[PDB]
């Protein structure tokens, strides 16, 4: 695609600021999935 | 074409059906065939506790209108309100702010904040709920916003139970390259 | 003397991170499965 960008640049006649060609992934995902769970059931141990 | 110049700050108690508006008008104008009315009027609805500010200067295309709406939904058993703010250039809301409060003193407690911008695709959401109960209090967090191909979401939920105690938190911040490119113009009117 | 001891519940934890070119998951569980029967199974697993 930079080849076509250069071909456009040959006449020094661009249409956009910069090069809209994107090397990076189309989707950029950053996520955090954390959880804390504890079973404090009321049951108990009887001791003598 | 003009007989005189007068600047006046005239107060008027205007009627809006049920409501009464303490209207104060500040106008600077020429008097005669030529009118130079540059008016800065400000109106308050003391029956709907609503404030409105108005300015007109056609020479510079000024027809700005700002409204601050407060609507009372509060009662002894429920403290509730609804806030609206209309940012209207040329009387067109290009920025709007809304809030909804619905707090049931018994169990429910709702808070909701919204930001919306139509022309810039900028939207922010801040919503909170707290369902009280003597046995336990249930908490919910909602805060999200979207603008120029960027999605922001924050979801944190906690709950207590005698059997177990449960807590979670999910963080979401995703961006799509093509979607952001389309949403954010990479082209200018006269640049090509 | 008679004493009642609340159980040491089962602890569940996991944080899973997902980013472009690198998805990572963590999962550990702790806490006695049965306080009054003395059963422990605490286990972890880290994966990148």
């Amino acid at each position: 695609t930079l080849q076509d960008h250069l071909n456009s640049l040959k006449e020094f006649n661009l249409q956009n600021m910069g090069l809209p060609d994107f090397h990076i992934p189309e989707n950029l995902f950053l996520k955090s999935d954390g959880r804390v769970k504890y079973t404090l059931n009321k049951n108990s141990l009887k001791i003598e | 074409e003009i007989e005189q110049y007068s600047v006046s700050a005239t107060y008027e108690l205007q009627r809006e059906d049920r409501a009464l508006v303490d209207t104060l008008k500040f106008v600077t104008q020429a008097e005669g065939a030529k009118q130079t009315e540059a008016t800065m009027t400000f109106k308050y609805n003391r029956q709907s506790m609503t404030l409105s500010s108005e300015v007109q200067i056609p020479d510079f295309d000024v027809d700005l209108g700002t409204i601050l709406r407060v609507n009372d939904e509060s009662t002894e058993g429920k403290t509730s309100y609804r806030l609206t703010l209309d940012i209207q250039n040329k009387k067109i809301t290009e920025v709007a702010l809304m809030g909804h409060l619905s707090c049931d003193t018994k169990e429910e407690r709702k808070i909701k904040g919204v930001i919306s911008i139509p022309r810039l695709q900028a939207e922010a959401r801040s919503e909170i709920l707290a369902h009280w109960s003597p046995a336990k209090l249930l908490l919910q967090m909602d805060s999200s916003a979207t603008a120029y191909g960027s999605t922001v979401s924050k979801r944190v939920a906690w709950h207590y139970d005698e059997e177990k105690i449960e807590f979670e938190w999910n963080t979401g911040t995703n961006v799509d390259t093509k979607k952001m490119t389309s949403n954010f113009p990479v082209d200018l009117s006269d640049y090509p | 003397y008679q004493l009642q001891v609340p159980l040491l519940g089962v602890l569940d934890l996991s944080t899973n991170v997902y980013s472009n070119l690198y998805n990572w998951s963590a999962s550990y569980s702790g806490g006695n499965t049965s306080t009054d029967h003395f059963s422990l199974r605490a286990r972890y697993h880290m994966k990148a």
